[PDB]
């Protein structure tokens, strides 16, 4: 893993899973995988800091960019089949306040939860205050909209 | 001679053949009136070790005792609980999980893996 | 309420519960949570009939008999309630999961299915997604059930 | 009739282009391992469990027919091929098969022969899991065994 | 002594080009093989039933004596190499480079059950009711 | 329906063909017990031995007695099926059986038309079918469920 986040081997293929319970560790490079980027935690906070923010400001005239933050090793690609043995927090809040509110081995942390939305539900504004096959009429309709 | 106890006897498949390394079968010496195992493939022929050729079911190895290694204890996705005293080393902060597994023993009974070392102990409670 | 279940997970992970006649511990522990989370949900829909001023333009829908019912103030006003599909609380699609959100074995109401807040209010992120998966579940048998019944 | 009282443990073996199902043991005495004790280890690497050791040991039962890599390879040849008395051309056939067709993905060639053996075995190991239970029944849906 | 405390070293040669190639030959441990009790041996390649690609053939002792195959194993290294280190009478190490990794195992002096027979045809009869007969009708 | 399987808590096949020195010395009492039981062709019936326990607690709920159990499966198989039971007195239950042959036929005349599989492989089929086809109190095919209900 550490070799991943110097990039010795590629981000955003490599896929690398161990399943303790049956001592197996399964690594994956094909083609054809959904993965999604997400925020690394390490002895229990954030390993991403506010000066990683600076630089990113910094862009609108240097040439940093969301690949140098893939470079500094604090964020990660995580495929579906990871996923499943990650222990994941699901906002820097939650991460924070902790102590003996839940549990404190979390591993990755979500760069913003609103982000499970595919295109066109992200039109629709307030999608957690209606029923659910609600947004999804919606999702149809906005696509069938003219402008 | 009590109804109380256990009996675990270790079954026996393996002690396959010497001569041509195959699998060997119980036979007869209708003539000593004692087990033998034999290979059936060839003359090899040399006598038991138990009298025990095949058991069926256990209402309950739970089997607890094995599967289950020690290197779940590293597992981010396991609970740890605070509840503690490795009944072995002096230290807290046990892993546990419920069970697993298909024929999961209806069971809703906590196993519980210390992760500290001086032990690396699985207990039930 | 859910002091209560955590009283029954306790009790069942103690194993000092005992099976009911006809079931398994599994289908027992589970008929029993269900029994508290379905308790709770209708004793606080009834707290919010209760509380509904006479003026009430929601009320009046309800009560004349025009559109939606009872229970549609329920979720409205106090609580969702319970998500589920085929009947069950939302299935462990992780390896002994819901979400990698949670911790492995986690009965307790939230981590699968049962949401806390009202439409009102809004859904937490998980209470979200678990809402969109019993949604799904009429989305789908709409469809299946209108084919067949056309046969 | 009175065969042993319980089938429910007889492990075929599909393959491709064979007209006829083939239990496992054969496609290992194929790969030339007429060891008993050799095949039982490319299956189960702890042979220290009793329970995988009786769970085998009727398809074990089966294998007595056939005791050699040619014989099993005229057997394989004729269940699976057009009918023909040549018997050694049936035999060198089915030996390309297995060597070109049957697990591809772990190679093409004689001189990678013995890892396919591994790897057969590994599924039959996979498989005897599930059949004691101790191990999940795989979903049909899983993400993470998309592509 | 060295149970107590030792240092030894020694030069470590590679000759410009062996004389001979140095190949491997290996045995299943479970087969507790002692070259002790070997006397004689053979080794020639199976060639007859169709050269340097061939399969091995081990014959040990006499004609009775114990057979066994070897395999050629596909290639000494992928991306490493393997070498001996060698003792000499001058004290040096000498180092040897492998060109063939072979694979040997144990065969049977006599067993043999054949299915060109009809076996396959008492296959189709098999309710699992016979297994000592069939193998003394041989 | 509850089948011989649903109380069995396991099963064990032994060779012990001297009863007298049989090879749980603990069992060696009821051995006592039965000797009085066709001792002339102790010589004829086979050596092989067939050794079962059961579980308490099925055998409490099915309310159930040992002696029921081997009337079933003597009265099911037939006079082939030798059955002696442990004794009650005891929280577990176990049960031991042994198999009577033909007798007098059996002198090996052409070959013994049987093909001379071993009988223990013969047992195997017995326990089998003794699993799944013994009926006790199981007077029909209901699967296995039965559920009361009190109607107010
Ligand atoms: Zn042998
Ligand atoms: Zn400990």
């Amino acid at each position: 893993r550490k070799l991943r986040r110097q990039m010795d081997i590629i981000v955003s293929e490599v896929s690398m899973i161990r399943d303790i319970r049956e001592r197996e560790i399964r690594i994956y490079t094909d083609a054809g995988r959904i993965c999604r980027p997400l925020l690394i935690v390490e002895k229990q906070k954030l390993l991403l800091k506010k000066r990683h923010i600076d630089q990113l400001k910094e862009r609108e005239y240097n040439n940093y960019s969301w690949q140098d933050l893939v470079a500094s090793g604090v964020v990660e690609y995580i495929d579906t089949l990871e996923e499943e043995t990650v222990m994941l927090a699901m906002t820097p809040d939650d991460l924070q306040e902790k102590e003996v509110a839940y549990c404190s081995t979390y591993t990755h942390c979500e760069i913003h939860p609103s982000m499970i939305l595919g295109v066109c539900a992200s039109i629709i504004p307030f999608p957690d205050h209606n029923q659910s096959p609600r947004n999804t009429y919606q999702s149809a309709m906005g696509k069938q909209a003219m402008g | 001679m009590e109804p109380d106890g256990t009996y675990e006897p270790g079954f026996v498949g393996i002690r396959f053949c010497q001569e041509c390394n195959n699998m060997l079968y119980p036979k007869e010496d209708k003539e000593n009136r004692i087990l033998l195992y034999a290979c059936r493939n060839c003359d090899y022929q040399q006598e038991a070790d138990n009298s025990c050729i095949y058991v069926n079911k256990i209402t309950h190895e739970v089997d607890e005792l094995t599967q289950i290694i020690a290197d779940v204890s590293q597992d981010p996705t396991l609970p740890r609980t605070e509840d503690h005293p490795c009944q072995k080393c002096g230290h807290k902060e046990a892993v546990f999980f419920q069970s697993h597994s298909a024929r999961a023993e209806d069971a809703m009974r906590l196993y519980y893996v210390c992760t500290a070392p001086h032990c690396g102990h699985r207990w039930t409670e | 309420a859910k002091q209560d279940v955590i009283e029954v997970i306790e009790k069942a992970h103690n194993n000092e519960l005992e099976p009911t006649p006809g079931n398994t511990l599994r289908q027992t522990f589970e008929n029993q949570v269900n029994r508290i989370l379905n308790d709770a949900r209708d004793k606080t829909g009834s707290s919010a009939q209760k509380s509904l001023s006479e003026y009430n333009n929601f009320k009046s829908m309800v009560v004349s008999g025009a559109k939606g019912s009872k229970i549609n103030i329920s979720q409205v006003i106090a609580v969702v309630g319970q998500q589920n599909v085929e009947g069950k609380r939302i299935p462990f699609g992780f390896k002994h999961r819901t979400l990698p959100h949670f911790i492995k074995d986690d009965y307790g109401p939230e981590s699968r299915g049962f949401v806390e807040n009202s439409y009102l209010a809004g859904l937490t992120p998980t209470e979200f997604f678990f809402h969109a998966m019993g949604g799904r579940e009429g989305l789908i048998d709409t469809a299946v059930k209108t084919a067949e019944t056309g046969y | 009739g009175a065969k042993k009282s319980a089938i429910g443990q007889r492990i075929v073996a599909t393959l491709p282009y064979i007209k006829q199902e083939v239990p496992i043991i054969i496609v290992f005495r194929a790969l030339g391992f007429v060891s008993d004790r050799d095949i039982l280890e490319h299956i189960i690497y702890d042979f220290e469990d009793p329970e995988m050791m009786e769970m085998v040991k009727p398809s074990l039962d089966e294998a007595f027919v056939i005791q050699e890599q040619n014989v099993a390879l005229n057997f394989i040849g004729s269940r699976g091929a057009k009918p023909g008395v040549t018997k050694e051309k049936r035999i060198k056939y089915a030996k390309e098969v297995l060597q070109k067709e049957m697990l591809p993905h772990v190679g093409v060639s004689d001189f990678c022969e013995t890892k396919k053996a591994y790897f057969l075995g590994y599924m039959v190991h996979r498989l005897l899991l599930a059949a004691l239970g101790r191990r999940e029944l795989d979903d049909r849906d899983h993400y993470g065994n998309k592509r | 002594g060295p149970s107590s405390q030792n240092v030894t070293e020694y030069v470590v040669r590679v000759p410009k080009n062996t004389t001979k190639k140095y190949n491997i030959m290996a045995f299943n441990a479970a087969d507790k093989v002692n070259f002790a009790t070997w006397n004689q041996a053979r080794l020639e390649r199976d060639l007859s039933n169709k050269p340097e690609d061939q399969p091995w053939l081990l014959r040990v002792n006499g004609k009775s004596g114990r057979k066994f195959k070897g395999i050629k194993k596909g290639g000494v290294t992928e991306n490493t190499s393997y070498y001996i280190f060698t003792q000499c009478p001058d004290g040096a190490f000498e180092a040897f480079p492998v060109h063939n990794w072979y694979n040997f195992t144990p065969l049977a002096r006599h067993r043999t059950l054949t299915a060109e027979e009809a076996e396959e045809e008492w296959e189709r009869r098999n309710k699992v009711l016979n297994h000592f007969s069939i193998m003394q009708q041989r | 329906h509850t089948t011989l399987r649903k109380v069995t808590a396991n099963t064990a096949i032994y060779y012990d063909p001297n009863p007298q020195s049989t090879v749980v010395a603990e069992d060696q009492e009821w051995v006592n017990v039965y000797y009085e039981m066709p001792d002339f062709d102790v010589a004829r019936i086979s050596p092989w031995l067939l050794r079962v326990e059961l579980d308490r607690k099925h055998m409490t709920d099915r309310k159930l007695t040992m002696e029921q159990i081997a009337e079933k499966i003597n009265a099911g198989f037939g006079d082939d099926l030798n059955c002696i039971f442990n004794d009650d007195n005891a929280e577990k239950l176990v049960l031991r059986i042994r198999i009577m042959n033909s007798d007098e036929n059996k002198m090996q005349e052409e070959e013994e038309v049987v093909d001379k599989m071993d009988d223990d492989v013969f047992l195997r089929c017995i326990e089998s079918n003794m699993l799944t086809d013994m009926t006790l109190q199981g007077i029909e095919q209901i699967s296995k469920v039965y559920m009361h209900l009190p109607q107010t």
